[PDB]
């Protein structure tokens, strides 16, 4: 039965691989196609549009030439070859892209239900089968992406959206890379940097399982594990090697991240002999049908509420520019 | 520790 389940694995990925080539290898819309709505996020911005002939709303990341002056240009190439080339349940889909003498545009398929991150530092922490629900989507679309030799080198609460139905969209990949072995840029967030981005190791998929790590603490926690004021005094606790975990962790949840969290990457899960599989059949994740989470068979823990097309009340604001 | 957004960081 588990060798039945490994073999639907493996061809699944045989076919998402071939899918994905297609795409890759060879990879529109204007700006006058919209209307600006609102500014939904913003950063070193994404605005809600609406497509003036269909009336579809969309989610437009604006990357102002000006700014993205920083050698951010690869990333940014990264960032939209990958997006049209990948197709997962658990992926924001890009519709559209374009450019003009100022800017560059992805447009996005509109996510209403806001960020993880909103909602999680609103009610404070997600109980163990609520993170576990976001946990298992995470680990799906990670094995999917690593299968594709992409890493995403960004996850964190704020990069993930809540649909209509309760599940994740993964959004932002804008540090996302094609990488067949190592690579070396440094890059990411503190909070959930790796150890060896920061000791500036070459490094490979293995940084994202350690970002999940972080992303299923903070999800059950409420802040992430190595937390501090300063970026500098958040990389010293990530190299340490120490972890500690509020007292309603389970046994089975701390294993679990003790394992993930490993700063030794010939123990780490998800980077040994049985890969993702470490993972997965954790009994942490016991309860978890991962056929059923892919195919949105689970209900969910909580569905935003949503007041009708192009509704941003699950947003927070920004200033407009 | 940062209780808001956390900003990416794209070099040193
Ligand atoms: C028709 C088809 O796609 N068959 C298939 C593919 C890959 C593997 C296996 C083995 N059970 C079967
Ligand atoms: C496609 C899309 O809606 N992106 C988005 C929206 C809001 C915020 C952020 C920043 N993590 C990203």
């Amino acid at each position: 039965k588990k060798g039945s389940e490994q073999e639907s694995v493996k061809e699944f990925l045989a076919k998402a691989k071939e899918e994905f080539l297609k795409k890759w290898e060879s990879p529109t819309a204007q700006l006058d196609h919209f209307d600006r709505i609102k500014t939904l996020g913003t950063g070193s911005r994404v605005m809600l549009v609406k497509h003036k002939e269909t009336g579809n709303h969309y989610a437009m990341k604006i990357l102002d030439k000006q700014k993205v002056v920083k050698l951010q240009i690869e990333h940014t190439l990264n960032e939209k070859r990958i997006l049209q080339a990948v197709n997962f349940p658990f992926l924001v889909k890009l519709e559209f892209s374009f450019k003009d003498n100022s800017n560059l545009y992805m447009v996005m398929e509109y996510v209403p239900g806001g960020e993880m991150f909103s909602h999680l530092r609103r009610i404070g922490r997600f109980s163990e089968p609520h993170a576990r629900f976001y946990a298992a989507q995470i680990v799906l679309t990670f094995e999917y992406l690593h299968s594709l030799d992409l890493i995403y080198r960004d996850l964190k609460p704020e990069n993930l959206l809540i649909d209509q139905q309760g599940y994740i969209q993964v959004t932002d990949f804008g540090f996302a890379k094609r990488v067949k072995g190592r690579t070396w840029t440094l890059c990411g967030t503190p909070e959930y940097l790796a150890p060896e981005i920061i000791l500036s190791k070459g490094y490979n998929k293995a940084v994202d399982w350690w970002a999940l790590g972080v992303l299923i603490y903070e999800m059950a926690a409420g802040y992430p594990p190595f937390f501090a004021d300063q970026p500098i005094q958040i990389y010293e606790k990530i190299v340490s090697g120490k972890v500690r975990f509020p007292s309603h962790f389970s046994s089975d949840l701390k294993d679990l991240l003790r394992n993930l969290l490993q700063v030794d990457l010939t123990k780490r899960f998800g980077n040994l002999k049985n890969g993702v599989n470490d993972i997965k059949n954790h009994k942490w994740f016991a309860t978890t049908d991962w056929i059923a989470i892919y195919q949105r068979k689970v209900e969910a823990p909580f569905i935003p509420k949503f007041k009708g097309p192009g509704d941003t009340s699950n947003f927070d604001d920004y200033e407009e520019e | 520790g940062r209780t808001g957004r956390r900003q990416a960081i794209h070099d040193i």
